[PDB]
RNA sequence: UACAA
RNA sequence: GGAGGUGACACAUGAUAUA
RNA sequence: GCAUGGUUGUCGUCAGCUCGUGUCGUGAGAUGUUGGGUUAAGUCCCGCAACGAGCGCAACCCUUAAGCUUAGUUGCCAU
RNA sequence: GGCGACUUUCUGGUCUGUAACUGACGCUGAUGUGCGAAAGCGUGGGGAUCAAACAGGAUUAGAUACCCUGGUAGUCCACGCCGUAAACGAUGAGUGCUAAGUGUUAGGGGGCCCCUUAGUGCUGCAGCUAACGCAUUAAGCACUCCGCCUGGGGAGU
RNA sequence: GGGCGUAAAGCGCGCGUAGGCGGUUUUUUAAGUCUGAUGUGAAAGCCCACGGCUCAACCGUGGAGGGUCAUUGGAAACUGGA
């Protein structure tokens, strides 16, 4: 859970958190004390609009199954970075983390 | 352009609003049936009447005057509908009994909402804050959706156009749906200006 | 609680096959008068619609001003694209000496004493986003003694 | 629409 | 998928503002 | 009818046209509504900063093509 | 500006490494002085191809064009002149500083890879921008010097 | 207290004269720079204060200001000179 992904992709600001690149699993041990399914646009920003469809998911089978199912995570970062924890491998920004966790 | 929404669904799942049979003096007695339907208007333009309904039997008329002021149609100590069944005795030769049923919920009738508009409107006030406004009371007593629209000189403009609202679900074209709706005229300094209310209950 | 003020209505048209298809583009400031002010926009057929979006908006990117005795703390350039708002301290006799938008948004601030000039595009939008530009970077003397790791009277 | 031809 | 290089019969016209 | 209400024709039964919230953009705007297939159809599925909704499509209405029950006159006629 | 068969002769500049040497001897640059595609001009040669002008044939309402058949200057050489181009990266020169990734040209160092110079491309942060975009080959951050701009037309008259 | 990729605006490009600008340190100087002294910058005016006009204009009195000014004594970091 420390081999990040290879050299001609790696982001610079993973320097301190790092063939191809090895994780800090001194660091990630340190940090982690401290520490399904496509994300919908608007899930957190739009909760005023999703939960009335999570509401009518409570209450038309085709519509569940689908529902069911919903209810690379940029959209998400944004719904709460915005808003004023997690896996950052090295391709990811680790400057838009609260608590990163530099592990693979 | 837009069928009138009541003539699409007249015998269909709107009911006639004359119930009567004759084959020969059928033109006679849909004249007096106007006759009456003009008296009615004319002689309660003031106590909120939504729409008449006429049947004939046995030299007998029975008019339903459904309205949303009953009180002011019956009077008090039932004076009034006295008055006006003596009235109608006498445009009709016949006997004619009245029988009035009050319409809860004036906001929700598409003829009550569109003259109340047209005398607000003849008052000067805002032709889009009335159409707000009755849209917001229809809705808030569980209106399925509700449209209006106020056509001619607004606000005395020289070029006349047409501002609508909407909210909810008014859908002209599902047979099923009753779909209540009326037409009324506010007489402006500037001219005629028309009313259209679309009501949709479910 | 927060007033707000109708900075400027425009009426926009996009063109479609038929005609053109008009709204209505409310920019509005908020603000307290207590240190607290923000601006905010919205689109809408209706003037009084756009007006209530352009105010909920705004709400959301309120900023803290730093004020002293009812006066910034300092000289600053607020600079946003072509916008470019020069505001300066004054004494507490003189008034906002603002041009436009500018006096909505220092007032609603609680400014009541500015000189201010506007060096630059007079569109509204950008003169208003420049203003609040000018306010974000106001620092107060307590904030740099803090930083500089000295004392509020070792800074003179 | 008011014009022009 | 997006760029940069490379190569690849005939059909005239429609006054001014206001739109 | 170039001051109007109401009513109608036409593009044209063309499948489109919008809105709310969110998000992107200084902004006009955009997105959704595009993309891969599919359909008479913005019809449907999948993917997607969109999620939903509305007016449209369709369906609910009339008639025509088959059968059954009720009914048998003024309809029908096999014994 | 431009430069493309090969050979010889004459000759300019750049790059890398080294750290012998000199010891700020540098940068920019008004005026000035030179070089400067193509067309064009003069003198004299040359003349295959192509081809302004021009001729004929078509097309067309007309066709002083586009298309076809020819064809002169010119296109080529030498020596003079001319001094202009969307002469463009539409981006003046010098110096330093500021994430990365990935091709390619000429080198160097170390163990095909790693590091490093100098060019030449693409993508892309911070920053900048009106936006488009630029982004260690800046349109970022700075200092020095030069050239230039101040609404459109009239008029580069 | 603005600009020059596409809005007006980088000379087509070199070489180079005057000029402008110029790396590190030590000593020295004192032209620039800084800091006092002296003289002068008339009066009227402007600004502040006070007084006379019934108030005010206005008038008067006392200050302040205005020099890239000169002469003279100090300082030596920076620019200039050695
Ligand atoms: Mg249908
Ligand atoms: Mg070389
Ligand atoms: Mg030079
Ligand atoms: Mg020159
Ligand atoms: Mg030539
Ligand atoms: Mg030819
Ligand atoms: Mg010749
Ligand atoms: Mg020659
Ligand atoms: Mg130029
Ligand atoms: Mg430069
Ligand atoms: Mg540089
Ligand atoms: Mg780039
Ligand atoms: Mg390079
Ligand atoms: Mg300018
Ligand atoms: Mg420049
Ligand atoms: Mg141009
Ligand atoms: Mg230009
Ligand atoms: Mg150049
Ligand atoms: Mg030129
Ligand atoms: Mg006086």
């Amino acid at each position: 859970v420390h081999f990040g992904h290879q050299t001609r992709r790696w982001n610079p600001k993973m320097k301190k958190y790092i063939g191809i690149y090895i994780i800090d699993l001194q660091k990630t041990v340190k940090k982690v004390d401290e520490a399904n399914q496509r994300w919908l646009g608007g899930l957190l920003t739009n909760y005023k609009t999703i939960s009335k469809r999570i509401k009518r998911i409570s209450e038309l089978k085709k519509e569940y199954d689908r529902l069911i199912k919903f209810l690379k995570e940029r959209n998400a970062i944004a719904e709460a970075r915005k808003l004023n924890v997690g896996i950052v491998d090295t391709n990811c920004d680790p400057d838009e983390i609260d608590y990163v966790i530099p592990a693979n | 352009q837009k069928i009138n929404p009541i003539g699409l669904r007249v015998g269909i799942i709107r009911d006639w609003e004359a119930k009567w049979y004759a084959e020969k003096d059928f033109a006679s007695l849909l004249h007096e049936d106007l006759k009456i339907r003009k008296f009615i208007d004319n002689e309660l333009k003031e106590a909120s009447v939504s729409h008449v309904e006429i049947e004939r039997a046995a030299n007998r008329i029975n008019i339903a005057i459904h309205t949303g002021k009953p009180g002011m149609v019956i009077g008090k100590g039932g004076s009034e509908i006295e008055k006006l069944r003596n009235k109608l005795n006498a445009l009709t030769d016949k006997k004619v009994h009245i029988n009035v049923i009050e319409i809860k919920k004036v906001d929700l009738d598409a003829r009550l909402v569109a003259e109340n508009i047209a005398r607000q409107l003849e008052n000067r006030a805002s032709f889009r804050r009335v159409q707000k406004q009755a849209i917001t009371r229809a809705m808030k007593l569980g209106a399925k959706g509700i449209k209006t629209q106020v056509s001619g000189r607004l606000g005395g403009a020289d070029i006349a156009r047409a501002e609508q609202y909407s909210e909810g679900t008014v859908p002209l074209h599902t047979l099923r749906a009753d779909i209540d709706y009326a037409h009324a005229e506010a007489d402006t300094t500037y001219g005629k200006l028309g009313v259209k209310v679309w009501i949709y209950r479910g | 609680e927060f007033e707000e003020r109708v900075v400027t209505i425009n009426r926009v048209a996009k063109v479609v096959k038929g005609g053109r298809r008009f709204r209505f583009t409310a920019l509005v400031v908020v603000g307290d008068k207590n240190g607290r002010v923000g601006f905010g926009t919205g689109k809408a057929q209706e003037v009084p619609e756009a007006i209530k979006k352009a105010v909920e908006a705004a709400k959301k990117d309120l900023v803290v001003v730093p004020r002293v005795e009812g006066t910034t703390p300092h000289t600053i350039t607020g600079r946003y694209g072509s916008g470019s708002v020069f505001m300066k301290p004054a004494a507490p006799g003189t008034g906002v000496i603002a041009g436009g938008p500018v006096r909505a948004v220092l007032e609603l601030a609680g400014i009541t004493d500015i000189l201010s000039k506007s060096l630059g595009s007079n569109t509204p939008i950008n003169m208003v986003r420049a203003t609040i530009d000018g306010l974000q970077n106001l620092k107060n003397a307590e904030d740099v003694a803090k930083l500089r790791g000295k004392t509020v009277e070792e800074l003179y």
